């Protein structure tokens, strides 16, 4: 239809045809989860090895943000990349002004505002990612996730890419056996087996797995990437248990 | 209406105070509102089914009511609440408000009592639409005979009526026919021949040729004798009659089949003289039935 | 599919893939030949010096960007410029204010950005050239492809334009061997010949055509060529 | 078609585009509910349950914009958003520009106004929610004034919103003629929120759950979201029909 | 459909007729039908206000908004333009005549900015032009009792009598049969609410018909009395009550 | 044999509704004659193909015993007149 062949314009749908689109190449990317425990979050992702001559851990697609906000993004790479680096923007500005890091809620508002207007805009793209977000400010921990639509809401568990639908069903274990969400340390090894299982839906590409946390009881509420002996220690258990 | 472990602790409980039944039996002796009470509360549980198992508890209860003439009154009170407040599912709760009906019949506690608890039963009773209709049909019956004796037979005629143009698949067909054919009859005693007449016209004809229907295919036709015949229509007469004598078991007897050809050659002289006469009259004359009748012939 | 959808950046396809990224990314393959590797202590770039004609002269496409900093294209000439002096840009800055060289990771993030604004954007140009930049900071020797889509990556090694299955092979093979070497600039010069002959329909090997660049933890950005890169071809 | 998506006057006169506003604001289903006590206004919205991959009571539909005023939302929520700001902004300038709370009537008026100019701004797609204001106001007391996809905007006694509003407008409107005013009875702010409830419950045939709601209540000086325990409170007697 | 010149309101139609203001004028039709009689002593303006939903309060819906408090407006049309349009009224003459000339406007003058405004929502391209007609009905001193229509094109026209809406050919004449200038203000809004009257009789109680008059002075509404000199509000709006009264005058 | 009216489901509501407009003007025009209105002909049904409306049909012809002709036309579709005109 010529809706599609004009941004912005009122479908009679109620949704313009670009935006739908946008939302489905977040599926073309890789399988990225997050996990909400009871005193941090846990973010984790499957990064395709895509040759020999690729770097280990240098392309790395966990990035910070300000120095509690651990973020992740899937799809376009370029599309998420420059909005990762318009939140730290954003974020700077709430710091200056009020003197205070930014809430997670406030940051995932303030986020909203900048993707709605750029798709009831003609002149600008539809953005087309899906972010994981979140770490332990003021009220502790949070776990949001942010659709390219610009709807937000608060989480237990996210899960998107391909294999989603693997990660789904064993992030449901994790409720039931705790509706505090499982223990930070712990939840490392569960986190690992859910990549791993889910990166047999993407086995066609060798992976690495790359995990990590912003948790008051282990990390002091600041962010940092979970590497070394807990990270090697962490592929084990998962191959132990899907042998 | 969320949460799953209320449905299975509501069970087991009625199980208990089912067994506890003959407590709640001997505290209405000392005082009817104790004995209500401890069950009115198992079955207000949150979750709707809660009157399912609930209602064996209340099985027992609702025979202690009726059986004494002063608690037959506290009776008629409470399954009108229950009623308003929603239904809680129509099936549930309704088998045991059809008992209540199907008991007063039985009680035999005095007619004074009888009238007084039908007038309190069927107008809450009218909102359903299921099992329950059929019985309040079959328990307005009990008003429909006691005004029948009395000048009220207007008035109870139309609340019956009224009841049957509804249309019911609840009911077997044997069913239906019998109480629009008693209609038929308070309409006689009423004098409009035309609502009687309009009733008919839906029962098919049809129906009664079925051999379960032997006995209602007789009554019909002799019912329909009687809303010609005030009016003089003596042509409808003859055509009936007819049909009774094609009725098998008429047919094989002698002296089933007397009186009723007898009463035929009445009623075609009775007609004016023509053409509809002369097609009709030679039939009986093919027949050897009639000749085996003299004063007739 | 000529016009209608996926005719302009902000038009989606149903599927939402942008056929006019894989044209930009023809425009590459119809580029010149370049191959990069490293080792942790240097990073070689030889490209090949296109000309049309005999009089015409052997024209450069590495081009020096900063002392420590220098790039070669494949792709459309337009482009690469207005690219180019905007590395130049960013590096001075950080040296003036915040005293260090601009590392070279960190300039790439940049660059993706500028990419993706022009895919956002009503108009303009999506840049419709990749560029292998090499550079020196004090995390020593790095090699980034910038692809057309925005995308920066670490890479021991890669080659972009014409032909690239023969020196994609090579390297492969001596992955291994060119990043054990290090404290000898000469076989990383030598290794990077080598490869580059294999992509090659052996259109040249003439000293006058292959001009090799090395930037790491000992060399500067210097450009070889004639003799200098005679020792090695 | 070319007349469907221009965003100046159609051939008809009457834009397509503000129908299709229209068909919007019923994809995402919410019955909500909005009457006027005697002294309290009552708003009511599903809060739905969704998997537990996301929390339940996060999902709202029930805003405080500023002090006594609450908005219900009806219609997508990354839109129900991008308006939320414009309002919230609204009632804060006008109190530094006027020195006194801004009344409800006013802010309704500014957002019909803001809403004609979506149509006369060519890049910009016309906002496709449904703003429902609801307040103790300063003069006026109990106050509802829906406002349009499009802009039309008008006050009520009593409103539904939904795909199934018709229903509950019956109810409502025999109701207002039994008791033959234009407030729900009782004084007591606790037990309209309690006919609330239940006439909810009637019209649409479903029991809800405190799950299944969210009660925002306006008193004197704030606007305010009840516990989820609160509601149960009055559910409880109701809940067994 | 139509040509992509007609749809540009930056292109010379092809009949240099828009396609647009033609659009606008297909939306007065629609909507209610409203009308004006001029008076000797006064004006009366009168219309029917849309039922909407039956919750729906009526008394919120106006279709009469006073721009001055001796110069009321009436429309046929939308919600939205009209108030948008409102606004720009009352602010672009407060400017240019309120604080130079410190007075209220000639009714003629304020017809003019009206126009305007109009005017500039046609010019301009991608601006649609005002989905409303008005008829501004008002009194000033200098050129007495005066009637008026403005076109969302921006030409305006004085009148003896308009209408316009649906029912517009309906009214024009029964006005014309039964009234002329020189007759008194008394008669013509007993008239004015007969011609209404064929429009609709399912209902024309006063709850759902808006009249008033621009008229003599109130000396009472002046708001700060003991000061005769000041003119008095020439508009008053007559009440549901005062509608009734005038219904068994009739 | 008659559809099954307990094996009609979710449209229970649908055969009831029904008869009111088929079953009493079908059984005796006499009494709509009498009311004082033409006797209605022509009732048309629609819903989206797979809810069983030729099976509502169906279940209420049963019930009153009346005759029954259910004909397709998409098995005899032409252009011209041919072997329609002897059908119908
Ligand atoms: N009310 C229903 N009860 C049972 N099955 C149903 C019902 N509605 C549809 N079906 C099933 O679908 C089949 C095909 O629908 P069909 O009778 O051809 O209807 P239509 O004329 O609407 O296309 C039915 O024969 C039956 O098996
Ligand atoms: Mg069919």
């Amino acid at each position: 239809t010529g809706y599609d062949l004009s941004n912005s314009v009122f479908s009679p749908d109620g949704r313009n045809f670009q935006v739908e689109y946008a939302v489905k190449a977040v599926e073309n990317g890789t399988t990225s989860i997050g996990i909400k425990c009871n005193d941090g979050v846990v973010f984790a992702v499957e990064k395709l090895i895509t040759s020999k001559l690729l770097v280990p851990q240098k392309n790395v697609k966990i990035q910070v943000v300000d120095r509690h906000i651990g973020c992740v993004y899937s799809g376009l790479i370029p599309d998420g990349r420059h909005l990762v680096n318009r939140g730290r923007e954003e974020a700077a500005s709430f710091k200056k002004l009020y003197k205070t890091p930014i809430p997670i809620p406030a940051f995932a508002d303030r986020l909203g505002q900048y993707v709605q207007a750029h798709t009831l805009y003609n002149s600008v793209r539809p953005f087309g990612v899906s972010t994981i977000f979140g770490g332990v400010d003021k009220n502790g921990a949070h776990l949001y996730m942010l659709e390219p639509s610009g709807s937000y809401w608060g989480y237990k568990g996210a899960a998107t890419g391909k294999g989603r639908q693997s990660a789904k069903a064993e992030l449901e274990k994790l409720v039931d056996h705790h509706p505090e969400g499982l223990s930070a340390r712990e939840a490392v090894k569960q986190a690992a087996k859910i990549i791993y299982l889910a990166h047999e839906d993407n086995k066609e590409k060798d992976f690495e797995l790359e995990i990590s946390w912003c948790s008051l009881s282990e990390t002091n509420g600041l962010h940092k990437f979970v590497k070394g002996d807990l990270l090697q220690e962490a592929i084990d258990f998962a191959q132990k248990e899907i042998n | 209406m969320s949460r799953d472990a209320p449905i299975k602790a509501d069970k087991d409980y009625s199980q208990i105070l089912k067994e506890e039944f003959p407590k709640i039996d001997s505290l209405a002796q000392n005082d009817c509102n104790s004995a209500l009470d401890q069950l009115l509360v198992l079955e207000k549980k949150t979750r709707q089914a809660s009157d399912l198992a609930s209602s064996k508890e209340v099985l027992a209860k609702i025979v202690d009511l009726l059986a004494s003439r002063n608690k037959w009154d506290d009776l008629n009170e409470q399954l009108t609440l229950l009623s308003k407040k929603h239904g809680q599912l129509k099936l549930s709760i309704q088998y045991m408000i059809q008992k209540v009906m199907e008991y007063l019949k039985s009680s035999k506690s005095l007619d004074l009592n009888t009238r007084i608890s039908v007038i309190e039963t069927i107008r809450v009773v009218t909102e359903n639409k299921i099992f329950v209709e059929v019985e309040r049909a079959r328990v307005t019956k009990d008003l429909v005979e006691i005004k029948k004796e009395e000048g009220k037979i207007d008035e109870a005629a139309d609340i019956l009526c009224e009841l049957q143009v509804e249309t019911y698949g609840s009911m077997e067909m044997s069913e239906k026919i019998q109480f629009i054919l008693e209609q038929m009859e308070l309409s006689i005693l009423k004098g409009d021949y035309s609502q009687a007449t309009v009733l008919s016209r839906k029962i098919l004809k049809k129906t009664f040729k079925n051999p379960k229907y032997e006995s209602l295919k007789l009554e019909y036709y002799n019912l329909l004798v009687k809303i010609s015949l005030h009016k003089r229509e003596y042509l409808e007469v003859a055509q009936y009659l007819q049909e009774i004598y094609q009725t098998d078991a008429i047919k094989s007897d002698e002296a089933k089949w007397k009186p009723v050809l007898s009463h035929i050659v009445y009623f075609l002289v009775l007609s004016p003289y023509g053409n509809l006469q002369n097609d009709l009259i030679h039939k009986i004359q093919n027949d050897n039935n009639l000749k085996k009748l003299e004063s007739q012939e | 599919f000529r016009n209608n959808y996926d005719g302009d950046t902000v038009t989606f396809s149903p599927t939402g893939r942008l056929f006019q990224v894989e044209y930009a990314l023809e425009a590459i393959k119809q580029g010149s030949v370049t191959v990069g590797l490293r080792s942790n202590t240097h990073a070689v770039l030889v490209a090949l010096k296109r000309n049309a004609d005999e009089l015409s002269s052997y024209q450069k496409k590495i081009i020096k960007c900063d002392e420590h900093m220098g790039l070669s294209l494949a792709g459309l000439a337009p482009d690469a410029r207005v690219l180019s002096n905007y590395l130049r840009q960013q590096c001075n800055y950080s040296s003036l204010v915040f005293n260090r060289k601009l590392a070279v990771e960190r300039a790439g993030h940049l660059l993706c950005d500028k990419a993706q604004k022009n895919t956002q954007s009503y108009g303009g140009r999506p840049y419709g050239v990749g560029l292998l930049i090499i550079g020196y900071d004090k995390s020593g020797a790095h090699l980034l492809e910038f692809q057309p889509s925005g995308n920066v990556t670490e890479l021991y090694g890669t080659a972009i334009g014409a032909r690239s299955q023969g020196a994609k092979t090579y390297l492969e093979r001596t992955l291994d061997t060119f990043i054990k070497i290090d404290g000898n600039p000469d076989e990383l010069i030598k290794a990077g010949v080598e490869a580059i002959s294999q992509s090659l329909r052996d259109e040249s090997l003439t000293v006058d055509n292959l001009s090799i660049a090395i930037v790491g933890k000992d060399t500067p950005f210097t450009i070889y060529d004639g003799e200098a890169v005679a020792k090695y071809i | 078609g070319y007349d469907r998506h221009i965003t100046i006057f159609s051939p008809e006169g009457r834009l397509y585009q503000v129908e299709y506003a229209f068909k919007a604001t019923n994809q995402t289903n919410i019955n909500s509910l909005a009457v006027r006590g005697k002294d309290c206004t009552v708003v009511i919205s599903q809060k739905k349950v969704p998997d537990k991959l996301l929390d339940p009571t996060t999902v709202s539909y029930i805003f405080c914009i500023s002090r006594t005023i609450g908005m219900v939302v009806n219609g997508p929520i990354p839109d129900a958003r991008n308006a939320a700001l414009r309002a919230k902004a609204e009632a804060a300038e006008f109190r530094y520009k006027y020195g006194y709370d801004m009344p409800c009537d006013v802010l309704a008026k500014r957002m019909a106004n803001l809403s004609q100019i979506y149509t006369q701004r060519a890049y910009m797609r016309p906002l496709g929610v449904i703003l429902t204001f609801v307040s103790v106001d300063e003069e006026l007391g109990p106050s509802i004034y829906k406002t349009d996809p499009a802009g039309y905007y008008v006050g009520y006694k009593a409103t539904a919103t939904g795909p199934k509003q018709q229903e509950i407008t019956t109810n409502l409107e025999n109701h207002f003629k039994k008791s033959k005013i234009d407030h729900i009875n009782e004084e007591s702010w606790e037990k309209v929120v309690e006919f609330a409830i239940t006439h909810m419950i009637d019209a649409l045939g479903t029991e809800f759950s405190k799950n299944d709601l969210e009660v925002g209540v306006a008193t004197k000086d704030k606007f305010f979201t009840l516990s989820a325990e609160n509601i149960e409170e009055r559910l409880v007697a109701i809940a067994e029909q | 459909m139509t040509d992509r010149y007609s749809f540009s309101l930056t292109t010379f139609s092809p009949s240099g007729k828009l396609g647009q203001i033609d659009y606008a004028l297909t939306a007065v039709k629609q909507g209610v039908t409203s009308l004006g009689i001029k008076a000797t002593n006064g004006v009366v303006i009168a219309t029917e206000k849309k039922s909407s939903s039956p919750l729906a309060m009526s008394e919120t819906l106006s279709k009469v908004s006073l721009l001055t408090p001796d110069i009321g407006a009436v429309y046929s049309g939308m919600g939205p333009d009209y108030r948008v349009l409102v606004d720009k009224s009352r602010k672009v003459a407060h400017t240019s005549y309120k604080r130079i000339y410190g007075e209220y406007p000639p009714t003629k003058l304020l017809v003019s900015e009206v126009a305007k405004i109009m005017q500039e929502a046609t010019q301009s391209g991608g601006v649609r032009p005002f989905g409303v007609s008005l008829l501004i009905a008002g009194h000033d001193e200098f050129n007495g009792f005066s009637l008026y229509q403005v076109d969302p094109s921006g030409s305006y026209f004085p009148w003896k009598a308009t209408a316009i809406g649906k029912g517009s050919v309906a009214a024009k004449t029964f006005l014309e049969k039964r009234w002329n200038d020189e007759l008194e203000l008394e008669d013509a809004i007993h008239i004015a609410l007969l011609t209404l009257k064929e429009s609709v009789e399912g209902e024309f109680n006063g709850d759902t018909i808006e009249l008033a008059i621009i008229g003599d002075e109130n000396p009472d509404l002046l708001g700060y009395t003991g000061i005769p000199t000041d003119k008095g509000p020439r508009f008053r709006k007559l009440t549901s009550q005062e509608i009734n009264d005038r219904l068994e005058a009739l | 044999g008659e559809i099954t009216f307990d094996g009609i489901g979710g449209l229970t509501e649908q055969i009831r509704e029904l008869r009111e407009v088929i079953e009493l003007p079908l059984k005796n025009p006499e009494i709509f004659q009498r009311v004082g209105i033409k006797p209605p002909k022509g009732v048309l049904l629609y819903g989206p193909p797979g809810t069983g409306k030729t099976l509502l049909a169906k279940a209420v012809a049963a019930t009153i015993g009346a005759n029954f002709i259910f004909s397709p036309a998409s098995g005899i579709v032409d252009k011209y007149i041919g072997e329609s005109a002897r059908i119908i």
